[PDB]
């Protein structure tokens, strides 16, 4: 019946009007191509009938869309396009969710129909901006988000269509300055890898209507001097290829337009434009999630070269530079901003930036003149400057607990610096027990619940989490049965708020924890992930930023030592006999982190890891007063 | 057709007048409807436990449906009837049940009468199985739901016509309430069964709801071929027929073993275990056997089925016999039915029809040799031509075709003892005739129900819905002794005096020494079989059941 009806109505739309109820009745009884025939029959007559949404909702029309079938999905999008002009906003909001989870779909015809219905839904829901309904202002926002995500898709014809639609008038103004201002409204942090190339493409596409394409010189085979269009077009073709030249081009265009506005504008309006640009840049730095090095660098660079954009949020700058490993540009921006109260915040952010790339001398230098203005802080920092990490931490904690100091009531920033420096000083010394209590005694009362309290106000994760986890780990490998991360880590492997953060940075620690309670199959994966993360971090670091690449490089010794231990334990061949153990001990005692060149944190990592590996080996199998002899020799080398 | 399952959707009103009723002993119509739906559920779960039933209250304050519609509630969706589904419904019976419904559902909240019909069609369209029939009963105590708004009436009529076109037949079982109006009104063009009736305006009683014959708690509906055989008129000319059974003994479903601790079914595993030496045995080292006296006959498994094979499966015609030679006394098995089928041989129906016509024209019955399966011995059958009989309502009661009649062999006929022929006389045969005429009876096939099956089904209902006591079935096969005695009169005593003479009323402890002494005493007398059995069992000797077995074995072994 349905086959014959579709065949008849393929050329005769007027029929099947009397069979609409019947075909709707049999619609949910099919699962194969007959369902596609039913939807096609429905598609034949959509305009001449009403109350269609009720019937589709009754027949779970939303669910059948999500099934993977090219013809069925295309027909579903087609009927949606046809019946959408008669829809209602409340129903359109429900209908919008299943069609937007479709951008990652192959068969670009479906995407083309998608973007067609989205262009329609964007043109009619633009609205005169009068407050009419929340749904009318929500479906438009959801659709606009998806449309920008369509600027980076494959099938360059579809991308060209979307670009033409976006660059048309009444959406992106043809005026140069207005277009530049409105380009910031098209961020869509879902796409930013190509954002600079697309922005400069939109900026330089308008110049093709410009009435200037002659030879921009007088010609004089010695010279082939040629018109403008032969220089702009290759510039764009190379800008959209790699990001560095695109960043340079966008920065230069921004600077040029900003400089040229000064003629055709007034100061009162100039202030509004600058404030809008600053707000847009703040939104850029706040909403960004996959921090792009060149994009962040370009934003901070154009910010640095303008007196109006120097007031950019220091917390956002610090977070972006730390996450994208682009410290120097943010450092320069903050230093320039500090050259013309909300000043200790800038100093705090600058200290946080400098600490990341070493240069501890400059850190201590700025932790005296600006942060401080007391007498205990100067003495503590002077003690810490020389290799004396006992008096400094002692007097830091003495100054931390006090009801005295009625001579100024030390500021909050100085107290935070006191706590952080005390933690750092405890880390330089081998006082992990003393470090853990003081690191965890800043979020709650005695016996604090280190659970979702650090995972709140991410400053906690930034400051106390690494020291606390390192202290607990080191204490556990010392030999103390004080298991508290095991439950914490195990229940932290849920969601992204406690796993992605715990895997982006801490991977060697996770590998040690997992091979601690032996499930070495996961420890191997964790250590490979850690090596890959280190490789990515090194790749992102500059080439002339010394004392920062060295710091990242000094951990490859520990990484390789743990990897070699995992390989040694996995193969049972080395477990038998004693010559593999003798060879391993000979190799380990031959290569050392050279003295007078490596700070003691690397020494402690290496020695503790080696001692723990020896202890773990001394559970499955002379081989005594020899393993202990190697341990004693390693510790003696540590002392020397 | 065969695999289709009938489906049913109820539609109970919940209006204000639907709840409030006259203040007497008569049930409120809501309780009547709930009791009737419960009865339909009970009838349809014991009989054909594969149909789909669902109940959709309309007019409620709440709402539950696939598409959000006001004042329509789908208490249950289409599924097989279950005990929990019945128990979910009986909580609305009575005044306390009425209050429970009011606090859980509500009443009033004027409806549309169209969205309810749309909802019913939705569940009808949501089934992934076949749909043999689609029906919607409309329990209502009102006949003119609308009239103040013609648009709603028109929409309801259009939706009803659409449902009828789709293949949905609704029939309202009208409820009668005090007043004077249940008139044929805006429901007449909606009843898609459109049952024939006088359509009398001034109905003053409950409508066709007692027609349910509530709780007909015994049925198992099915139609199947049961065989597909070839009727060989000769060696080379054969026709293909099917062998249906019209009447077949009904048995209660077999019990299922259960694990007591968890109340879950336990699978069984029957396997011939070792020979006290360990291991398992093949179907190839276990031959069948029989013993006759001292001779043991050993015979293989396949050879056992080989000795009972005579003919290939089919009906070998062997001649025609007059109907007057088929005596009524001879009867072995229920009579089967033959119909011409055209799946194995094309053209069987025409020859079959010609044979039937010319066989019932000459009042003769075909005689055949019947072999239903591969290895069954032949059994003669007289194919009696059964002519189609139809009622005035165009309803078939005896479908046309041939009917098997198993003729018994001489082995299956038993011989009676000699009896002396003593004949009655007039003047009491007349009295017997008067009594018989005074005890008239129009026997019908749909007269009696199996009392054992009825009691078992009622017990199961009581054990599945904790009715606190099983329903006592009225035993329809019990004679109405008092009523028939009163109807008879005093002529029974005239009978009794006439023939019956005046004086005719018609109405352990045993041990070694006692057995050693008793074998010489030789009685083993008042010694009972129960104690011989326990002696032979507890002592360990082989034992049987007949007395002589033990009396010989114990005597021969105990002394010798």
């Amino acid at each position: 019946f349905i086959v014959c009806l579709n065949k008849v109505t393929k050329s005769f739309p007027p029929l099947a009007d009397r069979f609409m109820n019947a075909v709707f009745f049999l619609l949910p009884k099919f699962h194969g191509v007959l369902k596609t025939l039913c939807l096609e029959v429905v598609l034949c007559r959509v305009e001449g009938m009403t109350e269609l949404y009720f019937q589709l909702k009754s027949k779970d029309f939303v669910q059948v869309m999500r099934h993977r079938d090219d013809e069925r999905q295309k027909v579903c999008l087609d009927i949606i396009y046809k019946m959408m002009p008669k829809l209602k906003p409340v129903e359109l909001r429900e209908l919008l969710n299943p069609v937007v989870e479709f951008v990652s779909h192959p068969s670009t015809t479906c995407r083309e129909q998608m973007y067609n219905i989205l262009m329609w839904i964007h043109d009619n829901y633009r609205d005169p901006e009068s407050e009419t309904d929340n749904d009318s202002q929500e479906i438009f926002k959801l659709a606009k988000d998806v449309l920008i995500q369509g600027l980076i898709d494959e099938n360059p014809g579809l991308q060209l269509i979307i670009r033409n639609f976006w660059s048309h008038e009444t959406r992106l103004p043809s005026n140069t300055l207005d277009r530049l201002l409105a380009l910031n409204s098209l961020y869509s942090p879902k796409i930013e890898v190509h954002f600079l190339s697309l922005a400069t493409n939109f900026l330089l596409e308008m110049t093709s209507m410009s009435p200037d394409y002659p030879n921009p010189m007088f010609e004089h085979l010695p010279d082939i001097q040629i018109k403008h269009s032969s220089l702009i077009t290759p510039l764009q073709a190379v800008a959209q290829r790699d990001p560095i030249i695109a960043k340079q081009l966008f920065s230069s265009l921004f600077s040029g337009i900003l400089k040229e506005m000064d003629k055709f504008k007034t100061l009162s309006e100039k202030n509004n434009i600058t404030q809008k640009l600053l707000q847009d840049f703040n939104r850029f730095l706040n909403t960004t999630f996959s921090f792009f090095p060149p994009f962040v660098s370009c934003i901070q660079d154009i910010s640095c070269q303008h007196a109006a954009l120097l007031s950019l949020d220091p917390a956002a700058v610090s977070a972006g530079c730390l996450a994208s490993l682009q410290q120097p540009v943010g450092i320069r921006l903050l230093e320039e901003a500090l050259l013309r109260p909300p000043d200790v915040l800038r100093w705090v952010e600058l200290a946080k930036l400098y600490r990341s790339i070493g240069e501890y001398d400059v850190l201590r230098g700025i932790f005296t003149s600006e942060i401080g203005t007391k007498q205990i802080t100067q003495s503590a920092l002077l003690a810490e400057a020389r290799s004396d990490y006992s008096e400094a931490a002692k007097q830091y904690d003495e100054a931390l607990n006090k009801q005295d100091w009625v001579d100024g009531e030390p500021t909050e920033a100085e107290k935070d610096f006191w706590e952080l420096a005390s933690l750092d000083c405890y880390n330089h010394l081998a006082e992990w027990k003393s470090l853990e209590y003081c690191s965890t005694a800043s979020i709650d009362s005695e016996n604090p619940p280190d659970l979702n309290k650090i995972w709140s106000e991410p400053f906690y994760q930034e400051t106390y989490l690494p020291y606390m986890i390192r202290s607990k780990l080191k204490l556990l490998l010392q030999g103390e049965a004080d298991q508290s991360l095991l439950t914490f880590i195990d229940k932290a492997m849920h969601g992204e708020l406690q796993k992605a953060i715990l895997e982006l940075h801490y991977s060697q620690e996770l590998s040690l924890l997992y091979l601690l309670q032996d499930d070495v199959d996961r420890a191997k994966y964790y250590i490979q992930n850690g090596i890959q993360s280190f490789m990515q971090n090194y790749s992102s670091i500059d080439v002339l930023l010394h004392q920062s690449r060295l710091t990242k490089l000094q951990s490859v010794q520990a990484l390789t030592e743990i990897q070699e231990f995992i390989s040694f334990i996995s193969k049972q061949g080395n477990l038998s006999s004693q010559v593999p153990l003798k060879r391993l001990l000979n190799t380990w005692t031959n290569r050392y982190p050279d003295a007078k060149m490596d700070p003691m944190n690397i020494w402690d990592d290496i020695i503790t890891n080696r001692c723990f590996f020896l202890s773990k080996i001394e559970e499955k199998l002379d081989i005594s007063s020899l393993i202990r002899s190697c341990k004693f020799s390693m510790k003696m080398k540590m002392i020397d | 057709k065969y695999s289709g399952r009938d489906s049913l959707i109820f539609l109970v009103d919940a209006s204000k007048a639907m709840f409030e009723s006259q203040s007497e002993d008569e049930l409120t119509p809501f309780d009547m409807s709930i009791q009737c739906i419960q009865s339909v559920y009970i009838s349809k779960i014991i009989s054909s436990d594969r149909d789909l039933l669902a109940v959709v209250f309309y007019g409620t304050e709440k709402d539950k449906n696939s598409v959000n519609f006001k004042n329509i509630y789908v208490l249950q969706e289409l599924d097989n009837p279950g005990a929990k589904r019945i128990l979910e419904l009986d909580q609305f019976k009575g005044q306390q049940g009425q209050k429970r419904f009011q606090d859980m559902m509500g009443h009033g909240s004027d409806y549309s009468l169209s969205e309810v019909l749309w909802v019913c069609a939705n569940l009808f369209s949501d089934v992934q199985f076949k749909m043999s029939h689609k029906r919607i009963m409309l329990f209502t105590n009102e006949d003119n739901p609308h009239g103040n708004d013609s648009a709603k009436a028109s929409r309801a009529r259009t939706k009803a016509g659409d449902l009828r076109d789709t293949g949905i037949f609704l029939d309202l079982m009208h409820l009668k309430k005090p007043g004077g109006f249940d008139i044929s009104l805006f429901y007449r063009d909606i009843i898609s069964i459109a049952e024939d009736e006088d359509l009398r305006v001034h109905f003053e009683e409950s409508s066709k709801l007692e027609d349910l014959l509530r709780k007909v708690r015994a049925k198992e509906t099915r139609k199947r071929a049961l065989s597909r055989l070839k009727l060989k008129l000769n060696k080379d000319i054969v026709i293909s027929v099917g062998i249906y059974n019209l009447v077949q003994k009904a048995l209660k479903p077999p019990p299922i073993k259960l694990y007591r601790e968890t109340n879950e079914p336990v699978k069984t595993k029957t396997r011939t275990f070792n020979t006290s030496t360990g291991g398992l045995l093949l179907p190839s080292d276990t031959k069948r056997s029989q013993i006759y006296g001292s001779r043991q006959i050993i015979l293989e498994k396949e050879e056992t089925e080989e000795l009972k094979r005579f003919d290939d499966p089919g009906l070998m015609l062997m001649g025609f016999k007059p109907l007057v030679l088929l005596k009524k006394h001879h009867y072995l098995r229920p009579s089967l039915f033959v119909y011409p089928e055209e799946s194995l041989v094309i053209g069987s129906s025409t020859l079959f029809s010609a044979l039937l016509i010319k066989c019932l024209e000459k009042e003769v019955a075909a005689l055949c040799r019947y072999t239903p399966r591969r290895n069954i011995p032949p059994y003669f059958v007289a194919l009696v031509p059964q002519e189609e009989e139809l009622d005035d309502q165009k309803i078939q009661v005896t479908p046309p075709g041939f009917q098997l009649v198993f003729l018994p062999f001489a082995d299956d006929k038993r011989k009676m003892p000699f009896t002396e022929k003593i004949m009655a006389t007039p003047e009491q045969v007349g009295k017997m005739k008067a009594i018989v005429e005074k005890l008239r009876f129009t026997y019908r096939s749909d007269s009696f129900e199996n009392p054992v099956l009825q009691q078992h089904f009622r017990n199961l209902e009581a054990l599945a819905l904790d009715l606190m006591e099983p329903e006592q079935a009225v035993d329809l096969t019990l004679p109405k002794v008092e009523a028939m005695n009163k109807r008879l009169g005093s002529l029974v005593d005239e009978f009794k005096e006439l023939v019956y003479p005046p004086d005719y009323n018609p109405e352990v402890e045993y041990s070694e020494e006692e057995l050693k002494t008793h074998i010489s005493k030789g009685t083993l007398g008042k010694f009972t079989v129960p104690m011989l059995k326990e002696a032979c069992r507890a002592y360990g000797l082989k034992s049987g059941l007949k007395k002589q077995e033990l009396l010989e074995a114990l005597t021969k072994h105990f002394q010798d």
